[PDB]
């Protein structure tokens, strides 16, 4: 963001300038989101049955 | 336990966020071309029209 | 930099491996090296031939 002089004939000369000032914006990340499970391969063979669903 | 961050940089992106704004809404609605290209080199700094009578 | 484990068979379980870890070397910017020279337009129409040399 600037900023401006008003001068009759434009003469400049003795004066402040704009100065260059920089920011930044940061972000970071997060935990992680972890959903697990397990089940004996017996389980499996005679027990889930739609599993998928 | 590993210490990694020697290993990688603080970065920034080049990219810039958007600024805010303002309306220009005066200058669209004052009188234009009835001063236009009038005040010139031959005319020196100012110049007149008449009121009625 | 790594360290090594010696067993008869290979089996590594229960003792420390490697951990890592990062270093780094920086360098930084001088000053300028600069020469400056000078002179008249009297002298470069009647005196300065070869001046690249």
């Amino acid at each position: 963001q600037f900023s401006s002089l008003r001068t009759p004939t434009g003469d400049i000369s003795g004066q402040n300038k704009n100065n260059l000032i920089s920011g930044k914006a940061t972000g970071r990340v997060g935990n992680y989101i972890t959903v697990a499970v397990e089940y004996q391969q017996l389980e499996e063979a005679i027990k889930l049955n739609q599993l998928e669903e | 336990p590993n210490n990694l961050d020697s290993n990688v940089s603080q970065i920034v992106l080049k990219k810039f966020l958007p600024g805010f704004m303002s309306d220009l809404v005066l200058a669209k609605t004052v009188d234009r071309q009835l001063l236009a290209g009038e005040i010139n080199s031959s005319t020196g700094d100012s110049v007149s029209f008449k009121r009625p009578h």
